[PDB]
């Protein structure tokens, strides 16, 4: 996670092992620039995701007609007016759970209850 | 306008999930092979790939897209060079224009003419068609991570109905070309023996 | 052989209708303060556009294994664009809509 | 009143008025008229012209343009 | 539960600033003068030449009768020059390239000498990249390599 | 089922976890690779606690996954094994701990 | 069907026609009907080709 | 189906043009950086620019083409979501007209831009067989009427019939329908029984069929045997 | 009859409610994907499994 690229270069930075200093660099194997490793973790592969469940959440989103309005009060707002939708993850495994948009603080919240 | 021609590029990616080397390459048309992209890129002159990146991955934010993309930047890692990249294209369609210093070039026309004849055809737009061609990629990769739903095809927002127009002009185009052809063959051979 | 001559203009570069590119193939720069005017020579008081006050590694350069006779004039200090007054400007805009051939 | 929002009955008036004036076969009619108005002649133009240039000691050269065209 | 076509009947029966002035500029220097533009593109902040080298240079690197396509000029000029424009030392560098995009709704207005402007528009713009910042390849090792 | 293990629904689940067939990335959530140099000491937090708690040659390249409990808890397992299958997988050269 | 909201999964959106033949169909069920029946159309021409060969 | 038609197709360009001067950056100067945020903006399955405002953006190319200045046949859609902003001149595409429905009003809630005083001065003009000539056209151009793709279609939310549907808030031998729940409604349609194409609209009460039967008998009729031409 | 038809218009009204707490229960993610199901199937058929009691 987390790309990094050169500067005068501009490619991405591998990481390159310093054993003597005894920790991680990140080297460009085009230009040889170098710089420090940020942190150690390297790399991750995210199985199961919970992203994409407010896939472009502009601020229009309460522009759109066809979205279905919905009363509920935000928590943040208590105003009872938004919009929502199921989660924009259009896999099978996905849920069904709701996430609503309250028109007033843009503020993100769900119809959830095992899990908020 | 003109001949509505029928290109049609397509951007494979390959190895199904899963496996590693789930790389990407397009197939230009007239080339014998598939090219790696970073590579099609680099022949349009975006080398430093985060540019690439970037004209693919319009929020930066996205690391899963990227990840997908990284097999495919180290693909390209043995090109740096814009000619090259046009070089190496040329290598891979229809040698028979031997000139080697106008073999890149025709790889540079390929893409030029032959590549999206559509957004144009004209010279000097490869930053259009570059964008394109991420843009072709993008939502490939929204496909291959789920952000959405593969392609609708009986959709009837993406048909077409031909009446009696277009018909005729499909049709009544080529014998107009036909009627050309015969006259300048005419036009030629009475030229050929100066008859009147 | 090529010449940096000066390279230190401050071009500002605008971007304009086609109705005003076709007329440009004097000027009264009204500027206020950053509520930039202009006057245009009859013609409205177009005012300018601060369409992109930075604009670096952009230079204006004119010519003359072939070489040729570079000069580096000046560079690009801020892009502009037109700002069209909008009464006959919007009503032959739209109007750009209204022609055809036979 | 003449601002009265219309009922469902209304509707007939506005059908009859689409086909009073688009007919039913409009298509046809339509894309063919389009075809001879414009679509001929641009077929026309879009290969207006055809060259021949025959070389000598000075080079002949000949080709043969396409204009209007007329529909009688 | 009907069809009433009587209702024709009553449808029938109910109806500071610097304000500067700019001339027909010389065209005989246009005549052979031709002013481009160019951007860097190596987000290099500044990148003025100036810090380039010296020096600098700006540059460009039987039968019968028979029918042939036909295309207008400017593209067969455009065409006709595929030699790109190049900066150099004798080693930074750059390349040149052509944009098309926009080469027509830009007129300029450099700040000459006074404020005032003699009145231009580009020819055309240009694309203008480094190179050989690193300056590796395996142009022929590249295929070799890429089939290991 | 067996003859006399006839509707007895604890016989039936231990069966079918007997040949459902089971994977790891299917009971896994995701797998981080790091760079945590000593082989003893570990930049994470956790991994000390438990780094010792086994330790009472070896890379600096971390490689560290995470799994579900529901889903390692449906076709229920303990980590014991799953672990020893990881040590009888490959070979002993990829020194493994595992949570609780 | 473009007279919907998104995401609605009430029975009568996602076709279940509620009226009888004799009170008759609104037009959506209409149209879920007509798509339903088509459907069964498709079939009677598959079933029979297929039929053919086998029997045969 | 009686209603739909089919666009002719027209010139790009104009819209183009138009749309370099409303905002639209080219493509050369675009950096997905400094724009996160911008919407893409297509002409044809050409991406030709990005645009920061394209709210603004559509409903000013709406209005001009319910002007009839963009010819109405040209299809705009904007993806919200998607960011995206697709448009069509396109020849070939089917689309079919549709009530507007103004959310505007002096009563305070949306309702059609038509009016018992146009449909007056239609009937005037059909029981003209004195001119005033109130004719499709005039419908169109007063932006009463829209014709919608199928594309466009996806962005809309369109009302079944006026009366039972836009007013906010019996026979039991009567069907049963359902409500005007949904408040956004951008469009209505002319009249239900247009989405049967010619032979389908003999049927008598095809609501009350099954849906094979009418299948028939608009295939049979074909075949029946009356008058063909008066001559 | 009259009569009748209520306790059609009921019976049929019942499913409704039976089908939008199956609803709001999937949309609180409180649902029980029965093994073998993902939510989303273990969701549909409960519903075309109530509209269908229903009509019979
Ligand atoms: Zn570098
Ligand atoms: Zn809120």
């Amino acid at each position: 996670t987390t790309f990094r690229f050169c500067r005068d270069c501009n490619n991405m930075l591998y990481p390159r092992e310093d054993k003597e200093n005894n920790r991680l660099l990140f080297e460009c194997r085009t230009c040889s620039y170098v710089e420090e490793a940020g942190s150690p973790l390297v790399y991750r592969h995210e199985l199961i995701t919970n992203i994409g469940e407010t896939a472009g959440v502009v601020q229009d989103i309460g522009s759109d007609p066809t979205l279905p309005r919905s009363d509920r009060e935000c928590p943040k707002c208590h105003s009872r007016e938004n919009v929502f939708f199921q989660s924009q993850q259009r896999r099978k495994d996905t849920s069904m759970v709701l996430f609503f948009v309250c028109l007033s603080c843009s503020h993100i919240f769900t119809s959830d209850q095992k899990n908020k | 306008k003109g001949s509505r021609f029928i290109s049609t590029l397509q951007v494979k990616l390959y190895g199904r999930e899963g496996s590693s080397a789930r790389t990407i390459k397009a197939t230009l048309p007239y080339i014998k092979q598939d090219i790696p992209i970073v590579i099609i890129f680099r022949a349009l002159g975006i080398i430093p790939d985060g540019e690439i990146l970037e004209h693919i991955c319009y929020d930066v934010n996205d690391w899963q897209m990227l990840e997908m993309l990284k097999p495919c930047v180290e693909d390209g890692f043995v090109i740096q060079d814009r000619e090259t990249a046009l070089d190496f294209i040329g290598r891979r369609g229809t040698a028979l224009g031997i000139k080697k210093e106008k073999r890149i070039q025709y790889a540079k026309d390929i893409l030029q003419k032959e590549f999206l004849p559509h957004i144009t055809q004209l010279e000097g737009f490869e930053s259009r068609k570059a964008f394109f061609l991420g843009y072709m990629i993008n939502r490939l990769l929204l496909c291959a991570l789920d952000r959405k739903d593969q392609d609708d095809r009986d959709h009837f927002g993406k048909k077409r109905l031909d009446l009696a127009g277009p018909l005729l002009a499909q049709l009544f185009k080529t014998l107009f070309k036909k009627l050309t052809k015969d006259i300048f063959r005419y036009m030629q051979r009475t030229v050929e023996e100066a008859h009147d | 052989d090529l010449d940096l001559e000066r390279s230190n203009r401050q071009v500002w570069l605008v971007r304009l209708p086609m109705f005003l590119a076709e007329k440009w193939r004097l000027g009264k720069i009204r500027i206020n303060k950053s509520k930039i005017t202009l006057l245009l020579n009859e013609p409205h008081e177009y005012d300018l556009e601060l369409t992109k006050k930075v604009v670096e590694n952009e230079y204006v350069f004119t010519e003359q294994t072939i070489p040729k006779k570079t000069a580096i004039v000046g560079t690009v200090c801020h892009e502009c664009q037109v700002m069209p007054y909008h009464k006959i400007v919007e009503q032959r805009r739209n109007i750009v809509k209204l022609n055809n051939k036979e | 009143d003449e601002s009265a929002p219309i009922t469902a009955e209304d509707s007939w008036a506005v059908i009859s008025a689409f086909f009073r004036e688009k007919g039913l076969v409009s298509q046809q009619l339509d894309s063919f008229n389009q075809f001879v108005d414009y679509t001929l002649q641009d077929i026309i133009c879009e290969d207006s012209t055809l060259i021949l240039e025959q070389l000598a000691q000075i080079s002949r050269k000949y080709e043969i343009s396409f204009g209007k065209i007329y529909v009688t | 539960f009907i069809k009433r076509d009587r209702m024709r009947r009553n449808f029938l029966r109910m109806r500071e600033y610097n304000e500067f002035p700019l001339r027909a500029i010389p065209k005989e220097d246009l005549e052979n003068m031709r002013t481009h533009l160019l951007k860097f593109q190596s987000k290099k902040k500044i990148n003025p030449v100036t810090d380039f080298h010296l020096p600098v240079r700006l540059h460009r690197k039987r039968k019968t009768r028979q029918l042939k396509v036909l295309d207008e000029n400017a593209k067969k000029l455009r065409f006709e020059e595929f030699y790109p424009w190049v900066m150099e030392d004798f080693y930074n560098t750059w390349v040149g390239s052509y944009e098309a995009g926009n080469s027509d709704s830009y007129v300029l207005l450099s700040v000459e000498d006074d404020g005032s402007f003699t009145m231009i528009p580009a020819d055309k713009v240009y694309k203008f990249t480094a190179r050989n910042k690193y300056a590796t390849l395996t142009i022929d090792e590249a295929e070799k390599r890429m089939d290991k | 089922l067996e003859p006399g293990h006839a509707a007895d629904q604890e016989q039936a689940k231990l069966i079918r976890s007997a040949i459902e067939h089971t994977t790891l990335k299917s009971v896994t959530i995701a797998s981080e690779i790091y760079y945590d140099p000593d082989p003893r000491s570990t930049v994470i937090p956790e991994d000390e606690e438990i780094i010792q708690l086994h330790f009472s040659q070896q890379s600096p390249w971390l490689l560290r996954l995470e799994l579900d409990r529901a889903a390692m808890n449906d076709k229920d397992l303990t980590m014991g094994q799953v672990g020893e299958r990881i040590k009888q997988t490959f070979k002993n050269d990829l020194f493994v701990i595992w949570s609780e | 069907l473009p007279h919907f909201s998104k995401d609605d999964y009430s029975p009568e959106s996602k076709g279940f026609v509620e009226n009888s033949y004799l009170r008759g169909l609104t037009p959506q069920e209409f149209f879920f009907h007509a798509m339903g029946g088509r459907e069964g159309l498709i079939d009677t021409a598959v079933k029979t080709a297929e039929t053919g060969y086998i029997q045969r | 189906s009686l209603m739909s038609c089919i666009s002719v197709g027209t010139d790009p360009m104009p819209i183009i043009t138009f749309l370099s001067e409303w905002g639209m950056e080219p493509l050369e100067d675009y950096v997905p950086h400094q724009s996160p945020d911008a919407t893409r903006v297509f002409v044809n399955g050409v991406w030709h620019g990005v645009h920061r405002n394209p709210a603004r953006l559509m409903e000013t190319l709406r209005t001009l083409r319910r002007k009839g200045d963009i010819n109405p046949e040209v299809s705009m859609i904007r993806d919200i979501r998607e960011k995206e902003l697709k448009i069509f001149t396109d020849a070939g595409r089917v689309y079919r007209p549709l009530f507007i429905v103004e959310d505007d009003e002096s009563l305070g809630h949306k309702e059609l831009k038509v009016r018992k005083g146009h449909i007056a001065k239609l009937m005037a003009t059909e029981y003209q067989d004195d001119v005033e000539e109130y004719t499709w056209s005039s419908l169109l151009n007063e932006g009463l009427v829209e014709y919608i793709d199928a594309e466009e279609e996806e962005s809309i939310l369109i009302a079944m019939q006026p009366e039972d549907l836009e007013p906010a808030e019996v026979d039991p031998a009567k069907r049963i329908r359902v409500s005007h729940h949904a408040t956004t409604f951008t469009h209505c349609e002319i009249h239900p029984s247009m989405i049967l194409g010619v032979a389908a609209s003999i049927i008598p009460f095809p609501d009350h069929n099954q849906s094979p039967r009418n299948t028939y008998q608009s295939a049979m009729g074909k075949q029946a045997m009356g008058v063909f031409l008066t001559n | 009859d009259g009569p009748t038809m209520r306790e059609i218009t009921e019976t049929i009204a019942e499913a409704k409610k039976k089908v939008l707490d199956v609803t709001k229960e999937a949309q609180a993610n409180l649902l029980t994907a029965k093994h073998g199901m993902t939510l989303r199937e273990s969701f549909e058929d409960n519903v075309v499994r109530f509209l269908n009691e229903a009509r019979d």
